[PDB]
């Protein structure tokens, strides 16, 4: 939460609008939506058949988290 | 066969009521502790915990049943009646193609009016995905003024049916000799409650074919349209509609069936017009489906020396390798519930996901072929009823094999060989299980690797290196082929998701054949394990419940109970209530797989609208080279579907995000329990509990925190509940913002 | 297990539905036994008779020149199932007809359920000096009295029994002979008397196959 | 067996024979079994009635007057038209009402827990007033005429009552249900059926016509 | 009469007259008094 919290703080702050944090950081649908399905398409798209690029790995790991987290479980 | 029943068995009144527990001697003598409360609600129904009379048991689960059927009733009453009071089913019934069903109209109190989508009909209110506006459709109603008397004769029946528990408990209460008698039983359900009612429905479905087939698709108002009674008496109006009536019923009588022909009718397919099906197929299918449940309901010996009994037919049948078979078997089932129960559940909820599968490809109501969210909501409904199901006949057997079982009167030779092998096939599922595993799952992560690797070449791929069926695809080329070859009486094949003919119905496309590749090959591995995982878990379950290699004393145990103890490096999650907690958690995971097959397959490759060139579907193909990776579930199904969810707040499908952000939040509250044990919990409450006692104020029943099994109870239902709920909230307003 | 002491009884009952093993335990209870089973026989045979005759008695009557061919008409077509047909000049409506005969039978028939549930209780309550007459007997099925029973023929057991088989044969007859106007009704859509001359003018022309 | 019962041959209930004002045994609902609650629903019922049988004596006697040609209006909308040109508002009158209201149904209520606690002379000094003669009977000042100082007569005169009250409170459901109907006075309606009995009910929308 | 009653404290009764009072209140005062989030003053 801390971390969540802090990276949605400064990821609005660097796209300098900073109100979108004053205005959605007040409900769960916007954390939801305006944080974590937002900004990761980069990770989804980090390898397709179109061709992947630099952030393949980083979204292949990204899934290895998933999967050690469900070995967890 | 008789009757036999018995006069004021139990007196009514309303005192048992007033010492909750009764029927558990252990807990009528009071609540001493919190857990009284938990014990009372999981073992009302407990009926054969209550006392060891068969015959009691069977009266009370004869009892229940009509307690389940009157509630049954109602609900049907309660739909109608939404369906007539407040609805726009006038309005839907005199433009289908657009106007959308709603049937629930909310209350003006905090802004969810809101929710009062616009669906036009001159009514706003909520959009209703349960399928009974096409289901009326096929019934001739023409306004509103039918279904207040149709909810009004299924409450008066529903009273009936409460009446009727009432009498059969408190003055009517049978005996084991009238429950126990499985001839009757069969030849009154499969032939009596099947064959006639399949008979009444098919005579319905031939006198009502008038207003569907003919009037209701030519643009003539309901209220234009001449009420069914005015069609089923007046003989010039049949005449002038199918020229097969008004002959004098003659071809009936000598059995010279060759005029009969315009309304029982086998033509298979349907009009890219006209939307739905005929209501001639579904009359000849019911007339056959009553013939054939007529005559099977006559193969058994009851009284006149004619047929034969269950009991020879079981004693008439051994082998080389078992011998003395079938022994006890009618026994097996005269004996106990459990035992009919477990049987029962065990193909009901196969068949229920058959009728999913037999639902989603084959629609059979008029105009909701194009309605693309009934079929999914449907379709996974049914499957998950089906999976239920299926995991509540594992648990009965367990069930059956724990109380009413011992192998001395129900000996049987078959029953014993299998359990003196119990073990093999548990190690060679088990390997079987680890071979899918690596030669399903290990596939996907394959492919990614490749995918990532930059080696586009490499990837398993439609494109790249083949890996597509053929089997399948064999099976629809015999269907395929089956007309004018191996069906010549049959029109079109057995269903348009393998004979091209794209059907469409106002742009949407109402039917498209459906295509099998790599990605379907994969998904279908990926769904015989999942299955195969869950049999094993529940076999496992159901076998190692009398007896096993570690604790050979596990009959006395019980049925529910965690375990025995720390003992021998450690016993958890060793009773078969166990395995079924384990199985309702694999369940989940095989029909959660199965449901997003089907709705990915149906967006991607099968619904659309079509243009003049050609249809363009909803997405652009995505299944194709997305499946082949478990990143493509996340690159263009869960991530690009999840934008109406999340973003329905504008709309009157908030509401769909509220379900979907509470399950996700109850589904983590399940975790809570099934990750925690008792010992901290029940510390804490111990310093809760001293914390009250300083200001006087603790409650006089002991408060102690839940049982282990109702801890592990708790925990599997509320992540149930969350994971079906987010599932349903996602499907449900993904769906609507696409039809 | 069929004595052959009831007068009716013939030794028919193939579902044997009238044996006493069926509700073994006493009391109220259901309605599958013998005290009802014979009392309602009895009932529908009465009714069926006195229906038997007044579903056939105005279109015979009228084919001959006694009543006004205005009144005799067939038993489906005077306002009961008014989709057939209603006789549109009464002293009073259907329904209102209805709501009369709905008060008039009830206490009619409740006054009789009383007495089955407690045997003589309706001489007991002053009922408009009435009471004389609603004694009862041992038999519900045969209560009799000074008004059910203004004169007597049955003074001899004997010939009493003889009465009582007598008149359960015509009533089951007659309880045939009314589920016989029905079905036959709904075919032909005619008169019971017609049918009967139709058929005796051509008998294989109007039997029972084409 | 010895009083006429509602049911002709059933057994009356064990908790009622003879002592209430109009007993005939019809309670199948098990209600007013415990004597407290016996004791709470005679005196309901006897309220019931006084109040029913002044609502039908008001309502039948402007109907009449009406008929007859007085300015006056039927039972119905009539505290909606006389409240138009009343120099008393609304509010301010129903609150007299209840104020007047409160003050006396409290000392109605407060002499059924504990008979007699209203003649200690606190109130004017009443004293022999004012005290409960029975369960709902008060006596002494709302009977100055000596016509309940005699068991023979009384047992016999409130027994009457009773059956008057029940036939006027069965007769405002009358005013309702023949009102929704006609929206005609109930005296109309009287005479609108004995001039012609033709004009029997099931005939306006007692009965669904979809026919 | 007596037993029902005395079935009428249990789950059935406060905990559902219970919360059947209170939802009724706060849905009445949320409709006669539409859409309040500060005190008058
Ligand atoms: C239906 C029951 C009903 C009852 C129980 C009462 C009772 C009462 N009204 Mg009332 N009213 C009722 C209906 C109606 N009133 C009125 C119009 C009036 C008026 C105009 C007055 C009363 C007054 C009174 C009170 C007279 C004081 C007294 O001791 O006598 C009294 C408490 C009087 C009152 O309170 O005077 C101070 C008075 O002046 N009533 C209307 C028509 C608007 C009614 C219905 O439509
Ligand atoms: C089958 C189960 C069922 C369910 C889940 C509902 C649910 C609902 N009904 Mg309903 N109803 C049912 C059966 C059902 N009904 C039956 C069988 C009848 C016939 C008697 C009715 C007749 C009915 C009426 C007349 C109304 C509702 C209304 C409502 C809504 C108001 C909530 C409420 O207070 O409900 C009931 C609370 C406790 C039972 C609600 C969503 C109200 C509505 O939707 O507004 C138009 C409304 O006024 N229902
Ligand atoms: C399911 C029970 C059922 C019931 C209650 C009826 C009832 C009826 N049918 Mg029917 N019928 C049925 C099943 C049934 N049918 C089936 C399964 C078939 C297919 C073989 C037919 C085919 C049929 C024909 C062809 C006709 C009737 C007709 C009739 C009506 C008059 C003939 C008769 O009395 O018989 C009658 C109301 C006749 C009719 O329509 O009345 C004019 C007529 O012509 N029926
Ligand atoms: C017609 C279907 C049906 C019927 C009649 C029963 C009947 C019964 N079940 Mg069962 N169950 C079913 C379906 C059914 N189940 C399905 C589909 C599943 C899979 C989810 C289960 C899983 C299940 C479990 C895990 C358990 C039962 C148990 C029981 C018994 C006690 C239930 C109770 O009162 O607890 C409380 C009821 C509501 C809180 C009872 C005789 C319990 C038992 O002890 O078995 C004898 C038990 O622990 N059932
Ligand atoms: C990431 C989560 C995760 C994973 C990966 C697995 C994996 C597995 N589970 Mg498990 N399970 C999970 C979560 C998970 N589960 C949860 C949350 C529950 C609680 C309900 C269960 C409950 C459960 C039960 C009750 C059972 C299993 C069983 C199995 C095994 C089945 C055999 C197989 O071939 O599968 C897949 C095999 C693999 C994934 C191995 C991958 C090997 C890698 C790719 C190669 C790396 C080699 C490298 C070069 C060095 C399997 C290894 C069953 C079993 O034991 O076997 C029959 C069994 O009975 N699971
Ligand atoms: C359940 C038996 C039954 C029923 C329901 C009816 C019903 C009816 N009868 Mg009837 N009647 C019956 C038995 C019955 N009858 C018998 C057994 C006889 C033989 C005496 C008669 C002789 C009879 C005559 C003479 C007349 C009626 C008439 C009538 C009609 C008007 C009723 C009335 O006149 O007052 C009515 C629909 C009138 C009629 O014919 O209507 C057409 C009339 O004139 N009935
Ligand atoms: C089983 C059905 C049934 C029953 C039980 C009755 C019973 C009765 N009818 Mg009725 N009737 C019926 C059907 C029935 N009717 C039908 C279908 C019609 C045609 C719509 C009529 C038309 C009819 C008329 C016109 C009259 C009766 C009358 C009567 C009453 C007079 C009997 C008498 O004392 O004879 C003498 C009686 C209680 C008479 C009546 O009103 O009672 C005073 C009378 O005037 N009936
Ligand atoms: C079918 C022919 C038939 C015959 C032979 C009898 C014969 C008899 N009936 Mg019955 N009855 C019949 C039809 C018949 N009834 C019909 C159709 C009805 C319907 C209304 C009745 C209604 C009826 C009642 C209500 C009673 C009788 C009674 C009697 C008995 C007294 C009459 C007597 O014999 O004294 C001589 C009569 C001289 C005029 C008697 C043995 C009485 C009885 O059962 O006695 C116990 C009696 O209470 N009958
Ligand atoms: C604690 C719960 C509660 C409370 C306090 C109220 C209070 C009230 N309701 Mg309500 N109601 C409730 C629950 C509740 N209701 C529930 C659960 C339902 C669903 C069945 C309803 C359905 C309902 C309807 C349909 C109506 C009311 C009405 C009323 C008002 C009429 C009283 C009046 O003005 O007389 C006088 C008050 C002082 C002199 C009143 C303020 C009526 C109204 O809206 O007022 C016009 C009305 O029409 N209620
Ligand atoms: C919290 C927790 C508990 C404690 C569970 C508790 C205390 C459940 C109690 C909550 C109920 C809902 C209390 C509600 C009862 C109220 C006092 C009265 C009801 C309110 C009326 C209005 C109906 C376990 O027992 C447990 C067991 C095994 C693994 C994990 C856990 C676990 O995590
Ligand atoms: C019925 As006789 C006694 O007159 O024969
Ligand atoms: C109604 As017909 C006489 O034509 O069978």
């Amino acid at each position: 939460w801390v971390t969540f919290y802090w990276h949605w703080k400064h990821l609005t702050l660097w796209q300098g609008n900073v109100s979108q944090f004053d205005e959605s950081s007040t409900y769960l649908m916007g954390w939801l939506r305006d944080y974590l399905w937002l900004n990761s398409s980069q990770l989804i798209n980090g390898y397709n058949p179109f061709g992947m690029n630099s952030l393949s790995v980083w979204a292949w790991t990204f899934l290895f988290g998933h999967l050690v987290y469900a070995t967890g479980f | 066969v008789k009757i036999a029943v018995d006069r004021n068995p139990v007196e009514t009144n309303f005192e048992k009521w007033a010492k909750p527990g009764h029927f558990s001697r252990a807990l009528a003598k009071g609540p001493n502790t919190t857990t009284w409360i938990w014990n009372l609600h999981a073992d009302a129904h407990d009926f054969d915990n209550h006392t060891s009379d068969l015959e009691e048991i069977s009266r009370k689960v004869f009892s229940a049943h009509f307690g389940q059927l009157g509630i049954i009733l109602i609900w049907l009453s309660g739909m109608y009646f939404h369906g007539a009071r407040f609805s726009n089913y006038e309005g839907w019934l005199s433009d289908p193609t657009h106007i959308k069903p709603s049937a629930q109209v909310v209350w003006p109190i905090v802004g969810q009016e809101i929710l009062n989508g616009d669906v036009g009909g001159g009514f706003q209110g909520i959009q209703i995905t349960s399928g009974f506006f096409q289901l009326w459709r096929a019934s001739g109603i023409t306004s509103e003024l039918q279904l207040y008397s149709t909810a009004i004769g299924g409450l008066v029946l529903a009273a009936a049916c409460f009446f009727a528990g009432w009498f059969h408990y408190h003055k009517a209460a049978p005996k084991l000799e009238w429950f126990q008698n499985v001839e009757s039983m069969l030849n009154h359900h499969l032939a009596g409650l099947l064959g006639l009612g399949s008979l009444a429905w098919a005579g319905h479905q031939i006198h009502v074919s008038l207003p569907v087939n003919k009037l209701l698709d030519a643009g003539v108002d309901p209220k234009e349209i001449p009420l069914p009674h005015e069609f089923l008496l007046n003989q010039s109006i049949i005449a002038d509609l199918y020229p097969s009536f008004s002959k004098g019923l003659a071809p009936f009588f000598t059995l010279n069936w060759a005029e009969y022909s315009d309304f029982l009718t086998f033509k298979g397919g349907l009009n890219p017009v006209t939307g739905g099906l005929w209501l001639s197929d579904t009359a000849h299918h019911h007339l056959a489906i009553a013939v054939l449940f007529l005559v099977a309901g006559h193969q058994y010996r009851t009284n006149w020396g004619i047929g034969h009994s269950i009991k020879d037919i079981l004693e008439s049948h051994k082998g080389p390798f078992t011998g003395n078979g079938h022994a006890g078997l009618y026994e097996i089932l005269t004996t106990s519930w459990h035992a009919q129960l477990a049987i029962n559940l065990a193909l009901f909820g196969s068949l229920s996901i058959i009728v999913a599968h037999h639902m989603y490809a084959m629609p059979p109501y008029p105009y909701l072929a194009t309605d693309y969210g009934t079929q999914l909501s449907l379709f996974t409904h049914h499957m998950w009823i089906g999976g239920f199901c299926v995991v509540g006949a594992g648990a009965h057997a367990a069930i059956f094999m724990v109380r009413d079982y011992d192998p001395t009167n129900n000996y049987n030779n078959l029953l014993d060989r299998v359990i003196r092998h119990r073990d093999a096939i548990i190690s060679h599922l088990n390997w079987v299980s680890i071979f899918l595993g690596f030669h399903s799952f290990g596939l996907y992560i394959h492919n990614d690797t490749m995918s990532a690797l930059g080696r586009p070449q490499d990837m398993f791929s439609d494109t790249a290196i083949q890996l597509q069926p053929v089997f399948a695809q064999w099976i629809q080329n015999t269907h395929f082929t089956a007309p004018q070859l191996t069906a010549p009486n049959a029109l079109a094949a057995t269903s348009l998701t393998w004979g091209g003919d794209v059907v469409a119905v106002g742009g949407k496309v109402a039917m498209m054949p459906i295509a099998l590749g790599t990605s379907d090959f994969l998904v279908h591995h990926i769904h015989a394990f999942t299955i195969h995982v869950t049999v094993l878990i529940l076999l496992k379950g159901v076998l190692f419940a009398r007896s096993s290699r570690l604790i050979p004393d596990k009959a006395n145990l019980g049925f529910r109970f965690p375990c025995d103890g720390p003992g021998r490096g450690g016993t958890c999650q060793v009773s078969a209530w166990d395995h079924v907690f384990l199985g309702l958690f694999w369940m989940y995971n095989s029909l959660s797989i199965v449901i997003f097959h089907f709705s990915w397959k149906m967006q991607s490759d099968v619904w659309g609208t079509v243009t003049d060139s050609g249809v363009s579907h909803i997405t652009g193909g995505n299944f194709a080279q997305s499946a082949n990776t478990i990143n493509g579930w996340l690159r263009d199904f869960l991530w690009a579907q999840s934008s109406q969810v999340i973003q329905s707040y504008g709309s009157a499908l908030s509401a769909y995000g509220l379900m979907f952000l509470g399950a996700h939040f109850v589904w983590a509250f399940s975790l809570m329990f099934l990750f925690s044990g008792r010992g901290y919990w029940q510390e804490l409450i111990e310093s809760i509990v001293w914390a009250h006692n300083k200001l006087r104020v603790a409650p006089s029943i002991q408060p102690r925190a839940l049982s282990i099994t109702q801890g592990r109870a708790v925990g599997v239902a509320h992540y149930l509940l969350g994971g079906i709920a987010t599932t349903w909230s996602f499907f449900l307003a993904r769906i609507i913002a696409v039809g | 297990y069929l004595d052959g002491t009831l007068p009716g009884d013939y030794g028919f009952d193939p579902l044997g539905l009238l044996d006493p093993t069926v509700s073994n335990g006493q009391g109220a209870g259901g309605f599958v036994n013998p005290r009802w089973l014979q009392y309602s026989e009895v009932i529908h045979a009465r009714w069926a008779m006195l229906g038997a005759a007044g579903c056939i008695a105005p279109e015979i009557l009228g084919k001959a020149g006694v009543i006004p061919a205005e009144t005799a008409v067939d038993w489906f077509r005077t306002g009961v199932i008014p989709p057939a047909g209603v006789y549109k000049d009464f002293w009073a409506d259907p329904f209102t007809l209805f709501f009369i005969e709905v008060v008039a039978i009830q206490f009619a028939e409740l006054k009789r359920l009383q007495d089955y549930k407690n045997p003589g209780s309706q001489s007991r309550q002053y009922f408009l000096g009435l009471e004389g007459l609603f004694k009862g007997s041992d038999n519900p099925a045969y209560p009799g009295g000074p008004f059910f029973n203004f004169a007597n023929f049955g003074k001899t057991e004997a010939e009493m029994k003889k009465l009582k088989l007598n008149e359960i044969k015509n009533g089951r007859l007659a309880m045939l002979a009314m589920f016989g106007y029905g079905a036959q009704a709904v075919i032909t859509g005619d008169g019971p008397f017609d049918n009967l001359l139709a058929h005796l003018a051509d008998p294989t022309g109007a039997n029972l196959i084409t | 067996a010895d009083r006429p019962l509602w049911s002709p041959g059933s057994e009356p209930p064990a908790w009622l024979d003879g002592s209430l004002a109009g007993d005939y045994g019809f309670d199948p609902l098990h209600l007013s079994e415990e004597p407290e609650m016996r004791k709470w629903m005679v005196q309901a019922e006897l309220v019931h009635c006084r109040w029913a049988m002044l609502g039908v004596a008001g309502i039948l006697f402007t109907s009449i007057g009406a008929k007859a040609g007085g300015n006056f209006p039927d039972w119905y909308d009539a505290g909606k038209e006389l409240q138009k040109n009343s120099d008393i508002p609304l509010g301010s009158l129903i609150f007299t009402e209840l104020l007047l209201f409160g003050w006396v149904e409290t000392k109605r209520l407060y002499d059924l827990r504990n008979p007699g606690s209203q003649g200690d002379g606190s109130f004017l000094g009443i004293t022999d007033g004012l005290k409960g003669k029975e369960n709902g009977y008060p006596g002494g000042l709302f009977d100055p005429m000596g016509m309940s100082k005699n068991e023979a007569s009384f047992k016999e005169a409130k027994q009457k009552e009773v059956k008057n009250g029940r036939l006027a409170m069965l007769a405002f459901v009358g005013f309702i249900a023949q009102h929704h109907a006609t929206h005609k006075s109930p005296i109309d309606n009287l005479l609108d059926h004995v001039a012609d009995p033709f004009h029997v009910t099931f005939a306006t929308n007692g009965v669904s016509i979809p026919h | 009469m007596k037993d029902f009653t005395t079935y009428l404290s249990t789950a059935p009764v406060v905990g559902l007259g219970w919360a059947i009072f209170t939802s009724g209140l706060l849905i009445e005062i949320n409709r006669f008094f539409p859409d309040p989030l500060v005190f008058s003053f």
